[PDB]
């Protein structure tokens, strides 16, 4: 694995850095059509174009990478989240701090990307972004007060490492119009979403999104219509300058430890399950050890990679 | 420190005078050193505070030191046996029993008499046993 | 609330099994975990064992001294000497201190 | 001493253990026979009283 | 399979060659050591 | 004499005991001049205890 | 049908906070930030 | 004696390789056969004790026990077969590996020459026995109970391992053989009188004296049945064993420096023997009985007359088993009724036969029923107590008429009068809990028909 | 000499109690820190100088040259401080509790 | 850091112990312990947060003072005996000083509050050299002048240490500083058998280093400073939950594990010597150290405690794994008691 050995004999990031090597983000409501834009740039420049962070995101990162079971990837429904809404058991905080260790997963995946092959990176929504989410819910009954301060605690303590999306693009179509996207697409349980909770996360972006990346970033806002037009996004973005911005200090031997830490999954997400215990998160023991002893015993995750003969693995015995 | 001595030298349970002032002096010192202790850490808010607080100290256990040497010496003088851990014990469990007062607790009195005692008596069986403490190396 | 599991119920291992004789829930590995424990336990334990400590020859010499006392009883008696002199170890062999 | 590897785990212990407090008893042997009690002498075509 | 793949799925063929062929380089001075040694002992004392 | 009396005498008692003396010497204000104070206290009772015991 | 009482909650609640026999003074302290780093600047 | 223990040893093997499935059978079977290699020990037709080699020794004393470390630990892995059923197939061979150590160390303790062997065997018997009653424990206050059962030996231990090493330099070797044909005669100093106590003491906790039993009564409530089995059958008289072998030396002392504790002991004998009269919890009475029990057992090994001594054996091993008995039976009853309360469950002979037969034996071993070696240790101490002083025969004379009602207490209300209306249904009774059950008694009933194997070192 | 290494000694001694005996500012601690030295230095010096002992002049030097890097590290902290918090004053240091 | 300046900075904080060892004259014993204050500050503040600024600040102070307070023993020397070494002939005042400046670099007894304090603001890995790569250094200095220090002194600091260190510990459940104290309290048994048989000083201190080694980078397996954060060690990674809870038990002293062997001997050795006062009130208050040993046992593995619901995603991913130093490290100490005769 990447190591300083690695890294004192050749291997540095910074000669495989390319200007069209950068992380770009597109952030909009729940229904921008944003997924669209991101390939479309992503095929632009090569960008490795990363989804969305889904429940089982996780899960298709690791081993087989066939969706885990609901329980397996700490049971959240963001379909029982829209349904049920305030609910006794808190599904929808518990798919927020979820989302947040997948997006957390997938940022850190995307810049161990950036730094080893040097394609530049698109995730759509990033971890930055996530908290408009959480802004909404907590403005409408769906979240308590605290259960805001544990997302923040969790947010403090691992976003700073990571360095800042180069620039952030801003999807935006109206309150209405995203409600109307969303009665057409099918499925039911995106249907009947509050207008006002709808109103509280695009609110949300312009009102601390936007205006505090601004500087962090180059936040490029696109109203619809410059939207599905991705060659004229792509256009803008090949047009920005990325100058403002914390990334300017990365040296190679600043990139190194940083590297070392996205390549480090375990850590990623260390400060992500720091034991505070507010009861929505909490597994519990005889539950979660029936979870853990039920997830360790799927084949191929009894034993480390390389080592569960169960989907092939072979020489195990001189391993 | 040919002072300090000197409270061994005389046999048990006589001169009382000389022990209770020797055991009084211990244990004031000792109340210094613990002010000075306890004010340096955890300090006090006013220098007068901290004077009072070295004061109560210092009296404290300038008072656990009398009554120890004073019970002792005449808890042997009018039991007549000069050597007997119990007289030390006797002596201990008052001076424990001061502890208790000072610190306005029964409790204390309670945990401070037998411990104080005990340890009291196991000093009078160690100098009748020559027990030798922090010894030099003799291997 | 935090999430944690419902009491689990114990099962009546008697409704299946209903030859059930308390080891194993499948009911081959039960039978053959009894047919191997009262054998290891009863048939060869407190029957072989007891048959070998009930051989065990003359335990700790209480076997022997019966006799030993019967030729000492014989030897003493006839010859005339006490049955149990009043000193065992002889006076003569002890230096007893001179003085006191 | 195939799928019988697990049976044969114990009672092996019991051979080595046997072999092991027979090899205490020829370290243990001085004395051999030169005890008080029981100082017998060399029966003809014996090699030593207790092995 | 995974999709991300193991470091580990074939061996690491110079780790083992440098595990093994330690291991049988620690026995054979081992062993050399001990009769040499026993030689050493007995000569140097009676026998 | 069961429960209360002979476990509030050997098995609670020293499990107090302890309690308190731990709250007394862990409760520090973490401030560098006070321990640092409590440095010189020391080097002075040792500069004593080697003095008397010349 | 038994749960062997593995720790609630509330057990593991003590456990927390900057001194596991609080004082009534040293009750106040919090305990330190997880990341090691402090909020304090001005 | 490596037969009694490496055939034990590679019992962890096999509890570790075997198959899930059959990780049961293997090693109860093997370890009943263990059982029957350690019966050689007992061949003994000469007085002479069999010093196997330096570190490892068998005499009368230990002999009865090492039998009974052995024979336990198939009963222990058969008592907890039913819970520590529903386990991950990885805590039951931790669990099943424990309770094999526990008769490894437990064997080489009773089996040891070296006295601080003993220490080191001795105090290490806590790790296995602390998790065994932790990681297990049903009720909330086993972390509790744990506590109480680690710091109260601990406490003990420390002064006996300053004192074994105080002897080593004033003797020069903590062999037991030796020291027990050297001159070693206390001189009755105000510290000898400490350094007996440093060495009694230790031995004095875990064999619960009136002063410090509390810790019995908390652990075993909590404690597995397994673990409840092994602290009363053999943990407790791990401390009787090491009063026996270290009181060879400090011989001058305990004539005058016993009353303290021989008075604690026939007095706490009393109290412990009384509060069983009216203690809810049936695991709790037992506990107790236990106490009362062993506080006869502590005020034979310090009157120190050949009776005693033998009294003492004979009541150790008995009281062992029948203990035992008692704990296991409390287990089946509690696994079905799923509570430990005594004023529950009543009636249980009219739906359970025979186990109320296992009780009433149990019962009548509990109290002293003649035809039995409880009976005969009993008698015998009370012998040598009379002699220490006639008055004594009062206060041993007040614990036989409630050793008696508490007995037959238990047989009353949990095993006679009418049925429970409906408790859970309670299923009938397995098999393997009446075997664990006749396992027990069917030795009880043997070493009967022939006492001189477990009369001590005395006789 | 006698008389004299007495004061050096003494001089030590009050720059201990300096140093042991915080009030505000740091910086009055590094510099008493260094009145030390400079005591060392001079009394090292100084016996060197009136036992002829040529072979050991070499040390008083050594002595400065690892004590003024010494000084270097402790300024560094001390720069390092008032860049957090601005004010250098001992008293802030108390996070650690 | 520039790896440049990673090789210099460490080549100092191991060149540091290195020369304090292998040199007799003081003074290059001295330079050895400067050496070793210089290299180990820029670690310590590598994250450079606030609370790190503190610690080398303070660290820095304590370790200062001490190494003037060495210097001026071996300037004295140096004129009451032309010599730079301690000698028979040395005045009394002047080793106890080396004791007293020794016993603070090193952090024993009544100087035992910067330890505690550095060791909560340092990263775990720093905070494993801070404890046992730099105690070597000066306890090589007492070593070999063993013969010469006093009794009493080192027996005071000894108890004190044992003390501070066990009651400390009872109430911390931040683990760096659970870790600090128990360091402390065994530097101290160290200490206590210095004067009389300095080998074992060497015994003690080695199984030490290979008890707290295996403990932090167990700490640091997972980085949990909480043991809250050790607790949920079940999920995060349920195999070191087994020699975890033997270690702790083998820190303190039990005894088949080979934590008792240090105490063991060291016991022995004192009696062998007579201090039968001073090694029972030891041994007694060390069995205080293991009370909070199992109370964090307790968490960590005898009980489970509940987990957030974010551990199951970082089950997912492969953990990376622990050096092969632990395993080595944690067995050879575990176990390694029926060993003992041929380590002592
Ligand atoms: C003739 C009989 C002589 C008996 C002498 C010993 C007992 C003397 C008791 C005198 C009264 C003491 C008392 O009342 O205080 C109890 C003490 C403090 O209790 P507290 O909660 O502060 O409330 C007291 C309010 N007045 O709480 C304590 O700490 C009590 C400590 C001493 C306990 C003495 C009795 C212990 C019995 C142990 C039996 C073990 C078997
Ligand atoms: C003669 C017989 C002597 C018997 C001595 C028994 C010692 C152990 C009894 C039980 C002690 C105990 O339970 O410790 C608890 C105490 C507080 O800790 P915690 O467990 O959180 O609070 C529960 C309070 N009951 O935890 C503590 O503060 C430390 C408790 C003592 C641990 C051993 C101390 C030995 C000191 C020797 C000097
Ligand atoms: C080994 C086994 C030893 C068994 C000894 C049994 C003694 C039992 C005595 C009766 C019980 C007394 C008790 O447990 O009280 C605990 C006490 C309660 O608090 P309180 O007395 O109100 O004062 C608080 C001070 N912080 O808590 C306290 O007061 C703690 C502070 C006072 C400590 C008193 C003992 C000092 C001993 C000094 C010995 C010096 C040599
Ligand atoms: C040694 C074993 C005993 C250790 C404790 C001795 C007494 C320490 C003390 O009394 O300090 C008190 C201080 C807290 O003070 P405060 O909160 O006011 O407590 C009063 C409660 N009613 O607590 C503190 O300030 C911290 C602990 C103070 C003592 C530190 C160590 C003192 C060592 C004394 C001997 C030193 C010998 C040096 C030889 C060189
Ligand atoms: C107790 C000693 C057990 C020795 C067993 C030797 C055979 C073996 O390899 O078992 C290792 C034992 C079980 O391993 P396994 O069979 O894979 O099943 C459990 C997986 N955790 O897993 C073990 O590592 C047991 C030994 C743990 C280390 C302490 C040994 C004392
Ligand atoms: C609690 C349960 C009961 C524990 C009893 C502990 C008793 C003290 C520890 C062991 C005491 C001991 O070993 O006794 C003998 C020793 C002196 O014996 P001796 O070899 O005769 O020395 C004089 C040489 N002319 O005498 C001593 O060791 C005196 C020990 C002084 C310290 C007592 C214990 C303090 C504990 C804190
Ligand atoms: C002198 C005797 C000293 C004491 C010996 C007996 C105690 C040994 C130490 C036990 C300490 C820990 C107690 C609590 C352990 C909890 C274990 C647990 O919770 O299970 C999970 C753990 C890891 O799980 P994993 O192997 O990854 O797979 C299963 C996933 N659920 O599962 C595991 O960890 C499995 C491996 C556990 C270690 C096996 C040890 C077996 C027992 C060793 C006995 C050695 C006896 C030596 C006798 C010497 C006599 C001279
Ligand atoms: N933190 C979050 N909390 C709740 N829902 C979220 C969160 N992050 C993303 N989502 C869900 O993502 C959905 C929008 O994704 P969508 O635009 O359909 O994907 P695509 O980019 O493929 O079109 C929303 O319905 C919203 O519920």
């Amino acid at each position: 694995r990447y190591g300083l050995l690695a890294a004192i004999l050749g291997d540095k990031t910074t000669k495989k850095l390319h200007e069209y090597s950068r992380v770009i983000t597109v952030d909009g409501n729940i229904c921008s059509g944003k997924n669209k834009l991101a390939k479309e740039i992503a095929q632009q420049l090569g960008m490795k174009h990363y989804p969305e962070a889904g429940i089982q995101y996780s899960s298709t990162t690791t081993g087989d990478g066939r969706p885990l079971d609901i329980e397996f990837s700490g049971s959240c429904s963001l379909e029982k989240f829209y349904d049920d809404p305030k609910s006794n058991d808190g599904n929808s905080y518990r798919l927020q701090s979820w989302l947040y260790a997948s997006r957390l997963l997938q940022y850190a995946d995307a810049l161990e990307h950036l730094l080893s092959t040097g394609q530049g990176v698109v995730l759509e929504r990033s971890i930055y972004s996530d908290f408009v989410f959480l802004e909404a819910m907590y403005n409408q009954g769906y979240i308590r007060k605290q259960c805001v301060d544990h997302y923040n605690e969790i947010k403090r303590l691992t976003l700073p490492e990571y360095l800042p999306p180069h620039a952030v693009i801003y999807i935006d179509v109206p309150v209405p119009e995203v409600q109307s996207r969303i009665q057409k697409k099918g499925d039911p349980h995106e249907m009947k979403v509050t207008s006002a909770y709808l109103q509280d996360i695009e609110n949300a972006y312009k009102k601390t999104f936007l205006p505090k990346m601004s500087e962090m970033c180059e936040v490029l806002v696109y109203d619809s219509w410059e939207a599905e037009d991705p060659t004229k996004v792509v256009e803008d973005i090949e047009y920005l300058k990325y100058n403002k911005g914390p990334w300017l200090k990365q040296d190679d031997w600043t990139f190194h430890y940083l590297r070392m830490l996205v390549q480090d999954k375990t850590e990623v997400l260390n400060y992500t399950t720091i034991p505070v215990y507010l009861p929505e998160i909490t597994i519990g023991a005889h539950q979660g050890s029936r979870i853990y002893n039920s997830f360790r015993e799927l084949p191929g995750r009894k034993y480390a990679p390389g080592y569960n003969a169960e989907v092939g693995d072979k020489w195990i015995w001189l391993k | 420190k040919r002072f300090f001595e000197s409270y061994h030298e005389v046999p048990d349970g006589t001169q009382c005078h000389r022990k209770t002032y020797i055991t009084t002096a211990l244990g004031g010192i000792c109340g210094i050193i613990g002010s000075a202790y306890s004010v340096s850490l955890n300090p006090a808010d006013s220098t007068l505070e901290a004077v009072a607080r070295v004061g109560r100290y210092t009296f404290t256990a300038a008072a656990i030191g009398a009554m120890f040497g004073l019970t002792t010496c005449v808890s042997a003088q009018v039991r007549e046996k000069p050597d007997d851990p119990l007289n030390y014990f006797i002596g201990g469990c008052a001076g424990g029993l001061t502890l208790g007062a000072r610190t306005h607790s029964y409790g204390t009195a309670a945990m401070g008499c037998v411990y104080m005692g005990t340890a009291a008596a196991l000093f009078k069986i160690g100098k009748l046993e020559g027990w030798e403490l922090f010894p030099t190396p003799k291997v | 609330q935090w999430q944690e599991d419902p009491e689990p119920e114990d099962e009546n291992v008697y409704a299946k099994n209903p030859d059930f004789h308390g080891y194993d829930s499948d009911p081959v590995v039960d039978v053959w975990n009894m047919r191997a424990v009262f054998f290891f336990g009863f048939s060869i334990v407190l029957v072989f064992g007891t048959t070998f400590v009930a051989y065990v020859p003359d335990y700790r010499m209480q076997e022997w001294a019966r006799r030993e006392a019967e030729r000492l009883v014989k030897y003493r008696e006839v010859n005339g000497l006490p049955i149990m002199e009043s000193n065992y170890f002889d006076p003569s062999k002890i230096q007893l201190p001179e003085d006191d | 001493l195939r799928e019988h590897w697990v049976h044969i785990l114990v009672p092996a212990g019991f051979v080595f253990g046997c072999y092991l407090d027979r090899k205490d008893d020829e370290k243990l042997t001085a004395f051999r026979n030169k005890s008080m009690l029981f100082q017998r002498e060399l029966r003809p075509n014996e090699e030593v009283t207790w092995k | 399979f995974y999709v991300r793949e193991p470091v580990n799925a074939k061996p690491n063929w110079l780790a083992v060659g440098l595990s093994v062929g330690a291991s049988v380089f620690m026995w054979i001075y081992l062993i050399q050591t001990h009769n040499e040694d026993v030689l050493e002992y007995k000569r140097r004392n009676g026998l | 004499l069961d429960l209360i009396w002979l476990e509030k005498t050997i098995p609670k008692s020293t499990s107090t005991l302890h309690t308190n003396m731990t709250t007394l010497t862990t409760n520090q204000k973490g401030l560098i001049k006070l321990y640092f104070m409590s440095f010189l206290i020391n080097i002075i009772l040792i500069i004593i205890l080697y003095s008397i015991n010349l | 049908g038994a749960r062997q009482w593995q720790p609630d909650i509330e057990w593991a609640e003590q456990f927390s906070g900057a001194v596991m026999y609080p004082s009534k003074e040293t009750a106040h302290w919090k305990p330190p930030p997880w990341n090691d780093v402090d909020i304090l600047k001005e | 004696m490596l037969k009694i223990i490496l055939p034990s040893l590679m019992l962890l093997p096999l509890t570790w390789l075997s198959s899930p499935k059959k990780t049961w059978t293997n090693v109860t079977s093997y370890s009943f056969l263990i059982s029957l290699t350690s019966l050689t020990l007992l061949w003994q037709t000469d007085e002479n004790y069999k010093n196997f080699s330096n570190m490892f020794s068998s005499d009368p004393l230990s002999t009865p026990l090492i039998i009974l470390t052995a024979w336990l630990l198939p009963l222990m892995l058969m008592a907890s077969q039913n819970h520590l059923k529903k386990d991950n197939n990885v805590l039951q061979k931790l669990y099943i590996s424990m309770l094999i150590s526990l008769q490894i160390l437990l064997i080489m303790t009773f089996s040891a020459t070296e006295l601080i062997m003993f220490y080191i065997l001795f105090e290490a018997t806590l790790i296995p026995t602390l998790i065994i009653i932790t990681r297990w424990g049903n009720q909330t206050e086993r972390l509790n109970a744990g506590i109480y059962f680690l710091f109260y030996t601990l406490i003990g231990s420390i002064p006996l391992l300053i004192a074994l090493i105080l002897i080593q330099n004033h003797v020069g070797t903590l062999n037991l053989m030796i020291l027990s044909f050297t001159t070693h005669t206390l001189d009755a100093s105000w510290s000898n009188n400490l350094l007996w106590l440093a060495c009694m003491m230790a031995f004095l906790i875990k064999m619960p004296l009136y002063g410090v039993h509390l810790w019995l009564p908390k652990a075993h409530v909590e404690a597995p049945i397994a673990g409840s089995m092994i602290l009363a059958a053999i943990l407790l008289k791990l401390g009787s064993y090491g009063m026996i072998r270290i009181s060879i030396i400090l011989d001058p002392l305990t004539k005058y420096m016993a009353y303290p504790f021989i008075l604690l002991s026939l007095w706490g004998m009393i109290m412990t023997s009384s509060i069983c009269l009216r203690q809810t919890d049936l695991k709790s009475l037992i506990a107790y009985s236990s106490v009362s029990h062993m506080a006869l057992v502590i005020a034979s090994i310090m009157i120190q007359t050949p009776w005693s001594f033998m009294g003492a054996t004979m009541l150790m091993i008995a009281h062992g088993l029948t203990s035992s008995l008692l704990f296991c039976l409390a287990n089946s009853n509690y696994e079905r009724i799923h509570s430990r309360t005594m004023i529950m469950a009543r009636g249980l002979q009219m739906v359970f036969p025979l186990m109320a037969t296992w009780w009433l034996m149990a019962s009548l071993a509990n109290l002293a029923l003649p035809p039995s070696i409880n009976l005969m240790g009993e008698l015998f101490i009370t012998m040598s107590l009379f002699s220490w002083s006639n008055f004594t025969i009062i206060l041993m004379g007040i614990n036989i008429i409630i050793t008696g009602m508490y007995s037959m207490y238990m047989i009353i209300t949990t095993q006679r009068g009418k049925l429970t209306n409906h408790m859970i249904n309670l299923q009938p009774s397995h098999t393997r809990e009446l075997t664990l059950m006749a396992l027990h008694m069917i030795p009880l009933i043997l070493l009967t028909t022939s006492p001189k194997l477990i009369t001590g070192l005395t006789m | 000499m006698p008389s004299t290494f007495f004061n050096l000694t003494m001089a030590f001694s009050l720059s201990l109690l300096g140093t042991l005996m915080f009030r505000s500012h740091l910086m009055s601690t590094l510099l008493c820190l260094e009145g030390m030295v400079l005591s060392l230095f001079i009394m090292t010096s100084v016996t060197s100088l009136n036992s002829n002992s040529m072979s050991s002049m070499p040390i008083p030097i050594t002595i400065l040259v690892f004590a003024a890097c010494e000084a270097a590290v402790g300024l560094a902290l001390l720069v390092k401080v008032s860049n957090t918090y601005g004010t250098d004053y001992v008293q802030n240091l108390n996070l650690l509790q | 850091m520039n790896p440049i300046t990673l090789a210099i900075i460490y080549f100092t904080i191991f060149l540091g112990p290195v020369i304090t060892m292998s040199s007799t004259n003081l003074m290059l014993m001295w330079v050895g312990l400067e050496f070793s204050l210089l290299a180990i500050i820029p670690m310590l503040i590598n994250k450079k947060n606030p609370r790190s600024t503190e610690a080398a600040t303070k660290y820095f102070v304590t370790q200062a003072t001490a190494s003037m307070i060495i210097l001026l023993a071996i300037v004295l020397n140096y004129k009451q005996l032309g010599t730079w070494m301690f000698q028979q002939q040395t005045n009394g005042l002047i080793l106890n000083m080396t004791l007293m400046a020794l016993s603070m670099k090193l952090g024993l007894a009544p100087f035992h509050f910067w330890l505690p304090e550095v060791t909560q603001g340092i990263p775990l890995h720093m905070g494993l050299i801070l404890l046992t790569w730099q105690k070597i250094a000066p306890l090589s200095i007492l070593i070999q002048i063993y013969p010469l220090l006093n009794s009493t002194i080192i027996l005071m600091l000894a108890i004190t240490s044992i003390f501070m260190g066990a009651w400390g510990g009872l109430n911390q459940t931040q683990m760096r500083k659970i870790m600090a104290y128990s360091s402390i309290a065994h530097m101290g048994w160290m200490l206590a058998i210095l004067p009389y048989n300095p080998s074992l000083t060497l015994l003690n201190l080695m199984i030490y280093i290979i008890l707290t080694a295996p403990m932090f980078m167990a700490l640091m397996l997972n980085n949990s400073m909480t043991i809250n954060s050790i607790s949920l060690l079940w999920n995060k990674t349920p195999a070191m939950l087994t020699m975890i809870s033997l270690m702790l038990l083998s820190l303190g002293g039990l005894p088949p594990l080979t934590g008792f062997l240090p105490k063991w001997i060291i016991i022995t050795e004192l009696m062998k010597n007579n201090c039968l006062i001073m090694a029972t009130l030891m041994a007694m208050m060390a069995l205080l150290n293991l009370f909070f040993y199992t109370r964090l046992i307790y968490s960590t593995s005898l009980t489970m405690f509940p987990t957030n619901n974010n551990s199951k995603m970082m089950t997912h991913q492969t953990k990376t794994k622990p050096n092969l130093m632990f395993s080595t490290l944690a067995i050879m100490s575990t176990m390694t008691l029926p060993l003992a005769p041929q380590l002592i």
